[PDB]
């Protein structure tokens, strides 16, 4: 019994259905996740055959121990939904608030954010995982600890290297060949959204609000920001998906050389 | 400028 386990508090986030809780067993915070069954646009079966919707099935492959990524510690079925038990770190302020908040971040801190995001995303892969809506609204921020953490794969689908002709994460984070030809390949697609995400957090805001601008291939710094780092931004905003770096080309690219560790950007960045 | 968030 789910409402035996767990003490339910008020809604959470920042529109959805994921509450606050604590853990009975150990007074642990976690987030209790909600998801209607006829709002399930992907299904997936478990080991034992049972249908489930995707995002726990790929929340389950990710759910390892390394901490980039949110960690599924159960979930429940019900007549009309599921409910997700996730971890929830304390305190925490995701992305998107703290960029709106702080304004266009110092390279420093840029840095140390994308290089955790990249290593998330790494893991996800690694893991035969896409999440598909990488994007600053889904990822947490753990205050006191300076570690990120990868939310949300409500979005994401079983990693491939074929083509994708379906999509439903953040169209203002999607590469142009979804918007042209409404197909993508999964690692090239994600390192658009990584390139969006980097321009986000040095400049203040994406780039890019509308379909043209997506496609159009301009990219216009309205802040001060290093040559390399301006370099790494426009490389993985390549208009064509193969002229894109790899993970491994963006993690050796100059301006990613010498990131700072998660408690030293805590100490100097968050405290 | 406005800066918003964007639903999937
Ligand atoms: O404790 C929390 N504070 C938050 C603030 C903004 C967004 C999310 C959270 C949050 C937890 C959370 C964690 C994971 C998900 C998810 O996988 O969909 C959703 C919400």
């Amino acid at each position: 019994p789910l409402e035996s386990q767990y003490q339910v508090g008020p809604l959470l986030g920042s529109f959805g259905s994921v509450y606050s809780g604590i853990r009975v067993s150990d007074n642990l915070p976690v987030a209790i996740k909600h998801v209607e069954k006829d709002r399930i646009s992907d299904w997936g079966e478990l080991p034992n055959g049972t249908r489930v919707p995707m995002e726990v099935v790929l929340l389950k492959k990710v759910s390892s121990g390394f901490s980039g990524v949110i960690r599924l510690l159960d979930w429940f079925e019900r007549p009309d939904s599921f409910v997700l038990i996730l971890e929830r770190p304390e305190p925490v302020q995701d992305l998107f608030d703290f960029i709106t908040e702080r304004g266009a971040l110092q390279e420093e801190l840029a840095r140390s954010f994308f290089w955790q995001v990249l290593e998330a995303v790494r893991h996800c892969h690694n893991c035969g995982v896409l999440h598909r809506d990488i994007k600053d609204e889904n990822i947490l921020i753990d205050l006191n600890r300076g570690e990120l953490k990868l939310i949300d794969f409500g979005s994401g689908a079983l990693l491939k290297d074929t083509v994708y002709t379906d999509f439903d994460g953040t169209r203002v984070y999607s590469p142009p060949e979804w918007i042209r030809y409404h197909r993508y390949h999964g690692r090239s697609a994600a390192v658009w959204s990584l390139g969006i995400l980097l321009y986000d957090m040095v400049c203040g805001d994406i780039p890019f609000e509308h379909d043209e601008e997506i496609i159009g291939g301009q990219v216009f710094f309205r802040q001060r920001v290093s040559s390399e780092c301006q370099h790494l931004i426009r490389w993985c905003l390549a208009l064509r998906p193969s002229d894109r770096p790899t993970f491994e080309e963006i993690q050796n690219h100059p301006w990613m050389q010498d990131v700072l560790l998660p408690q030293e950007t805590a100490e100097i960045h968050l405290h | 400028r406005k800066r918003r968030r964007h639903p999937s």
